[PDB]
């Protein structure tokens, strides 16, 4: 569960070509962590990313950290809290 | 069940606005358009995008919120009384199936550059990913029933993960995807055919449990985990503790309703708000694993 802010600096790091063209597009439509990994590419062109080839990068990072996070995820599985 | 708990599909605008008063503090500026447009339980489980952007939700990282939510609710309603071991196991065979019939298809169209690209298509990655989720389903409901073969599917599902990394031809990497699908789903018939026959078709069910606190806001007595899916698990309770001598709280436990009131896609903080009210009892709905 990571920042808005978070993610624009991962669009940055991650999609640069992208980040000039369409960085508003985050900021606008409030792209936070848990958002990012549900996207998809009807959406991203709801929020105004017109161009099809522009859209498919956004999601071979956006996958690629997805597999990432279920590295860590399995991981875990052979390995927070709140007590009242 | 309708005797535990009334249907989402029955609340009313104020449950609804309820219910979402424990969602993300960004989504709370659209509650007042939620009131106003009279959105009930029945409209909310399927409230669409044009729905949405009426009642004032433009962001659609806002939309997302929501709708993962309503997600839940769905899961809830519909999955609850219906998801069993049967049920999981279909759904991953179906989607390591699926994968393969991809596989072999891509590979005999007219397009194919698999035996030269590296260039792995989105697909493939929404493929893997999706497959890993049905596995890591059918893992969460088996542990909290009746080792060596738990392990494998997680070790299939990381096989995966260091496949669609590695700098590969795709025809390699589809030979090494394809191979992975097929043992997966084998673990997954063993895992069945390993299993009881009364257990495996049985579903979870729906208990209410209340508790009563000895002083003023005292300990309960459990712990509670809140999932990134948005679950709210008990993962265990302390001796002597009001939870533990009820003999009602387990581990593996969901939390879906804290005093009557639903807080399946709630923020943790609201949640914890929720149990802390009262300092003289909490009344719980618990869903219940079949065992």
């Amino acid at each position: 569960g990571s920042t808005q802010q978070d993610v624009c600096k991962w669009l940055k790091k991650h999609c640069p070509n992208q980040y000039q063209l369409y960085s508003e597009s985050f900021k606008q439509h409030d792209i936070t962590g848990r958002a990012l990994l549900r996207l998809t590419d009807k959406k991203l062109e709801r929020m105004g990313i017109a161009q099809e080839n522009q859209r498919q990068h956004i999601l071979q990072q956006v996958l690629q950290l997805k597999v990432r996070e279920e590295v860590r995820n399995l991981q875990l599985l052979t390995q927070n809290l709140y007590f009242q | 069940m309708a005797l535990i708990m009334e249907p989402v599909s029955k609340w009313s605008p104020s449950q609804v606005v309820d219910w979402m008063k424990g969602l993300d503090d960004c989504l709370q500026q659209y509650i007042k358009n939620f009131e106003r447009e009279k959105i009930s339980g029945d409209q909310l489980l399927r409230i669409t995008h044009q729905e949405l952007e009426d009642l004032g939700v433009s962001r659609i990282g806002h939309q997302e919120l929501i709708l993962e939510a309503v997600d839940l609710l769905c899961a809830l309603n519909y999955g609850l009384e219906t998801e069993n071991l049967k049920t999981l196991s279909h759904k991953l065979n179906a989607s390591a199936k699926n994968l393969q019939n991809f596989i072999t298809g891509r590979r005999r169209s007219g397009h194919y550059d698999g035996r030269t690209s590296r260039k792995l298509p989105n697909d493939f990655l929404t493929s893997v990913v999706d497959l890993i989720g049905a596995a890591k389903s059918l893992l969460a409901w088996l542990d909290r029933s009746p080792s060596v073969t738990r392990n494998n599917v997680i070790q299939l599902c990381l096989e995966l993960t260091t496949i669609v990394q590695q700098d590969c031809t795709v025809y390699e990497t589809e030979n090494k995807i394809l191979h992975v699908c097929k043992t997966l789903s084998g673990v997954c018939d063993h895992i069945i055919s390993l299993s009881s026959d009364p257990l495996v078709s049985q579903s979870a069910h729906l208990e209410v449990i209340q508790l009563a606190n000895i002083k003023p806001s005292e300990g309960l007595g459990m712990y509670i985990k809140s999932t990134y899916d948005g679950l709210h698990v008990i993962t265990g309770t302390t001796e002597n503790s009001p939870a533990d001598r009820c003999k009602k709280i387990h581990a593996g436990d969901e939390v879906i309703q804290v005093n009557h009131q639903t807080v399946v896609g709630w923020q943790l903080k609201n949640l914890v708000n929720a149990l802390r009210e009262d300092p003289s009892g909490v009344i719980l709905t618990l869903k219940k694993r079949p065992q």
